[PDB]
């Protein structure tokens, strides 16, 4: 398959394709897979994959907002069990940034 | 998974946070802010979920306009089809 769930490989790879990579279901799609949360069954129901493309809402308003920007986010560095707490956030105009301490901080990447 | 607020115990926005953490069993390095909180109730909680919230009024003095933009989140979670039953008494 060729997981890519590293920030910089998934960062590129959103610059250079403007899209996640085909290791990446959004949570209803997890959802629908039999996938839940509560039991860290991810990596059972769906081999390979990781977390991502859902909206961001940045209800903490530390990305930059803009109007007509949206922003989705994605895990990183996730392979099984519970998920942790690293994610890529992109938005449509393509900024990169990331978060290892579940969106208390983050850095600009791209 | 039930969990319990007693409002007029809340003294901070980081009592409120730490109070769900435990009630919620969110995960160590849950990042008490909204966008952990909206990402613990939507990839990580266990449903069905109750959030019986005592002393509402009581806690939305001690930290602001806080504990309405935690309810917020929980609303919202609720609206995206989390299983959560919140009781504001």
């Amino acid at each position: 398959a060729q997981v890519i769930n590293t920030f910089d490989g998934v960062a590129d790879y959103l610059q250079t394709y403007h899209k996640l990579p085909d290791n990446y279901i959004t949570k209803s799609e997890a959802q629908a897979l039999g996938w839940v949360a509560s039991k860290g069954n991810l990596a059972d129901v769906a081999p390979g994959k990781s977390i991502g493309g859902d909206i961001f809402s940045n209800r903490e308003g530390k990305l930059p907002g803009k109007s007509g920007r949206t922003w989705r986010e994605a895990d990183i560095n996730y392979t099984s069990g519970f998920r942790n707490s690293d994610r890529i956030l992109y938005s449509s105009d393509w900024l990169i940034y990331k978060t290892t301490d579940h969106y208390q901080t983050f850095t600009k990447i791209r | 998974k039930k969990a319990v607020i007693n409002g007029e115990q809340i003294r901070s926005i980081s009592d409120l946070h730490q109070t769900l953490k435990k009630e919620l069993a969110l995960p160590e390095y849950y990042g008490e802010n909204l966008d952990a909180l909206w990402d613990a109730l939507t990839g990580w909680v266990e449903y069905p979920l109750v959030l019986e919230w005592r002393q509402f009024e009581q806690s939305k003095q001690l930290t602001e306009n806080g504990a309405e933009s935690v309810l917020q989140v929980f609303r919202a979670a609720k609206a995206e089809g989390a299983d959560i039953t919140i009781i504001l008494s």
